[PDB]
RNA sequence: CUUUAAUGUUUGAUGUUCUAACGUUGACCCGUAAUCCGGGUUGCGGACAGUGUCUGGUGGGUAGUUUGAUCCGGUGGUUCUGAAUGGAAGGGCCAUCGCUCAACGGAUAAAAGGUACUC
RNA sequence: AUCGGGUAAGUUCCGACCUGCACGAAUGGCGUAAUGAUGGCCAGGCUGUCUCCACCCGAGACUCAGUGAAAU
RNA sequence: GCUCGCCGGAAGACCAAGGGUUCCUGUCCAACGUUAAUCGGGGCAGGGUGAGUCGACCCCUAAGGCGAGGCCGAAAGGCGUAGUCGAUGGGAAACAGGUUAAUAUUCCUGUACUUGGUGUUACUGCGAAGGGGGGACGGAGAAGGCUAUGUUGGCCGGGCGACGGUUGUCCCGGUUUAAGCGUGUAGGCUGGUUUUCCAGGCAAAUCCGGAAAAUCAAGGCUGAGGCGUGAUGACGAGGCACUACGGUGCUGAAGCAACAAAUGCCCUGCUUCCAGGAAAAGCCUCUAAGCAUCAGGUAACAUCAAAUCGUACCCCAAACCGACACAGGUGGUCAGGUAGAGAAUACCAAGGCGCUUGAGAGAACUCGGGUGAAGGAACUAGGCAAAAUGGUGCCGUAACUUCGGGAGAAGGCACGCUGAUAUGUAGGUGAGGUCCCUCGCGGAUGGAGCUGAAAUCAGUCGAAGAUACCAGCUGGCUGCAACUGUUUAUUAAAAACACAGCACUGUGCAAACACGAAAGUGGACGUAUACGGUGUGACGCCUGCCCGGUGCCGGGAGGUUAAU
RNA sequence: AGGACCGAACCGACUAAUGUCGAAAAAUUAGCGGAUGACUUGUGGCUGGGGGUGAAAGGCCAAUCAAACCGGGAGAUAGCU
């Protein structure tokens, strides 16, 4: 759900929560959690390569299966969590077995729902099929571009791709980016679209939002000094604003149609 | 005002004693140097 | 020899297909109590991508600087010489020619500004 | 960023026009509640800021004893 | 030695880091102390630091360092695996009293606790770098039980007292006792017992997980405090005998109840919030390989060992960092009495100091203040500085507004003390007796006793009762910026920077971008609702025209175009 | 609940005064803004010089920064004092 904070005071006045009352209110399943420290931007080397990252609050890591190498083991949908390091929120599901997995939640599941992955399974959302069986116009998320890679595209909330076209071996995905791409078909996907697709009524309301969540504040190019900044171009020289970076030669031969 | 000199006995080994500088080749180049002057403390220690 | 045609040859530009080089930050097994790495199998692309030399364009992002003279010689004639011998190239001798190179005794063939952050 | 208000007196401030040297619509234009160790003006109280300074309380300033620099 | 003054959320006591004998005694004023000095943190000599229970040490680990093989790089060297380090964290255990001039949680006295080795006894399957549980965690907030602690009352010993009275409902001091042991309560968490089965827990499993059933409805875990033992012991006011007159020895009464109460424990608790809140080891359990007449483990007893290192002193300062015996800076713990909402403020207990130049006089002038006739900003670039209000309770509170605010708007009235309501009310706590009891730390009545606001009336003294310290000046117009916030350490705190929002642009994931000769990394263990760059800066109206010049995109008609 | 309100410790220095051979190579007195966060702090590390970091002032990088310090080219050059 979606709701508007009344402005008792500044920064609260601007603030839109998204709420959802069927997230649990406990502690996540400790043995799929690991550890996430932050890096602040720094590499190896130490040096800031990517800027405006730092700071925020500490958060663990949950151990999401994408590859769904469970195949006919039918399971059931526990509950649904917060998982920090994603924008959708997940899903515990427990396999027949007594396994339990943290999956990408689409749209339309719940706890108490079933769900069962592998090349023998329903059109139910949740499941996952290759797009040989998937029937062709439908809507897919967590997609895969190699066999056994685990999955790549549609992740994030409300995230899905559309199969168009079945060329042989091949069949053609039209990505949210406007994008045709073209995947091999042993490929593996999970049906349906996935969950919070509210994500963009979020307005985080003030600065600290930003900054705990873990973005630092951005400098305009104006503001800083010549020696700085070149102030369009990048602050390394590059011109910005209206020029392509896309510079492969490698994986183009997959590529349909390129955004618009 | 806190002067730029605040002692520590564990950063002050650990950044100038004799195995964070033999670590790489340019302390033991330094030692090296200092052996060749003569100097009694050879580095800091206790 | 001008003018044409099936056949076997040198072949290259282009198109389709294949794997054996090449990539695999795809999967399985071992070294291995190992997200490194290497090796064995397989799938995926594949003579593409990528890298090595040369080369056109862009490139204050960075680095060094500035704010008939001269060199070069165009042509001539002259066997004067011409690097072992004989030629030739290159120089020397006489003539002439190409720049208001006029900042006109001309410092480079090749160079504009700010500092009130200054030294 | 000429006319009226505020003071008897206002190159400041406010409101009205535009003869806009040289405003202007995301190097953004117009208002905006609340906010400000923000720029300016006015009004009520207040008082040594002032008319005009006067006295007093403590450390220096001055005398004595001991020690005892400086720039030039 | 007696007075006077100061700190007392410290100017007191412990420590952490940092110093290295500055700590005590004897001895001296050669040099130091901004003066003298017999003194000292000064000179010389002697002494002083006792640990199984404190910490380090040691087991594990985060950030991070090194890095066997390996990748890369002219060399040096850079990255990184297995591994090893790395406390700022997790792991086992002691309290009370006494003592030296200097050590004490180490020494002495009393009572204990923890980890392993060895041997005896009775049983039994043991066995991991492997698996499972736990270890193991955020922010904010309310209540209850308590306790450290403080007040009062009773009890004990003493006093009746130099200026009026004080054998009385009066004054002075004490009224303390730990760790461990057993009972286990307030409270919190969770439904248990048995059987059968399962491709899950990278092999297996009696262990975890899951699926079925039969049974009861209770059990299990955690858990402050209090109660008895510890303890007819220590301690204890005071008195007594000697003093190298500093001090030593003997003795030793009561050692209880109520109230209030913490930021400290129950509480890593409970309720909600999105920013979703370390890891490993010790610890309990299951088996793999191997052995099961062994070995090994369990339970009780006896014994041994627990090594090595620091233990002084300062630690908000004279001893650390500032060249100083420097008005500066330095992390944590304890932190009482009265008034006070309060760790603020005023005075004090414990405890510590009077800050290492003073003695005279009281000129101008300087520094910090107090008062002030009349005016009240007329001085000044500018109400700069000064001056004034400032608290509680009750009434009341405008324009605008994003409906929250403005607002404590503004503006009005009572605040002291005593008696009554009420030989202290409401409220809080709450004994003894009585009755039940699923029988003890169990439940009702009851109010003994203690504590105890707020309000009315009346009286009363003062010029003034928020009587001291503490403690907003107020309103209007207006440019700027949405606001909070940050910045030129050491002259500019702002309109500047930043910001949530908005628009453009790039990136299909071996993504773009950046550090890198390269490896490899951050982006991201994320992925088009995602990340980088650009411009503006909430919210409402919105954002009009122009593609000529320079960039960006797409094109290929036609000309130029290097290497070859 | 509040990047809420008044106000202690804590953070910083917005105004005035003293201090410029001062107690201090930016200090002290009273006012001053925040004081549950975009807060601060103890400890241990990472980012190293045409580079680091920077809510961006040409600010900080050990009292030195429009390019730190140390040793060398180096007795650099100086038509200048």
């Amino acid at each position: 759900a979606v709701v508007k904070c009344k402005p008792t005071s500044p920064g609260r006045r601007h603030v839109v929560k998204v709420v959802n009352p069927e997230l649990h209110k406990g502690k996540p399943f400790a043995p799929l959690l690991e550890k996430n420290s932050k890096s602040g931007g720094r590499n190896n080397n130490g040096r800031i390569t990517t800027r405006h990252i730092g700071g925020g609050h500490k958060q663990a890591y949950r151990i999401v299966d994408f590859k769904r190498n469970k195949d006919g083991i039918p399971a059931v949908v526990e509950r649904l969590e917060y998982d920090p390091n994603r924008s959708a929120n997940i899903a515990l599901v427990l396999y027949k077995d007594g396994e339990r997995r943290y999956i990408l939640a689409p749209k339309g599941l719940k706890a108490g729902d079933q769900i069962q992955s592998g090349v023998d399974a329903a059109i139910k959302p949740g499941n996952t099929l290759p797009m040989r069986n998937i029937p062709v116009g439908s809507t897919v998320h967590n997609v895969e571009m190699k066999p056994g890679k685990g999955g790549q595209l549609a992740r994030s909330a409300g995230t899905y791709v559309q199969i168009v076209a079945r060329d042989g071996a091949y069949v053609t995905l039209r990505l949210r980016s406007g994008e045709m791409r073209k995947v091999e078909a042993d490929c593996r996907a999970t049906l349906g679209e996935v969950g919070n697709a509210e994500h963009m009524l979020r307005v985080l309301g003030k600065a600290g939002a930003a900054r705990w969540r873990g973005v630092r504040p951005t400098v305009r190019g104006t503001a800083m000094n010549p020696v700085d900044h070149p102030h369009p171009v990048t602050p390394w020289g590059v011109q910005t604003k209206g020029k392509k970076t896309r510079s492969n030669k490698r994986t183009d031969k997959f590529i349909v149609r390129r955004r618009s | 005002m806190k002067r730029t000199f605040q002692p520590s006995v564990l950063k002050r080994n650990r950044s100038h004693g004799f195995r964070a500088r033999m670590a790489t080749k340019n302390g033991r180049q330094v030692l090296a140097r200092r052996r060749a002057k003569g100097r009694a403390r050879l580095t800091v220690s206790k």
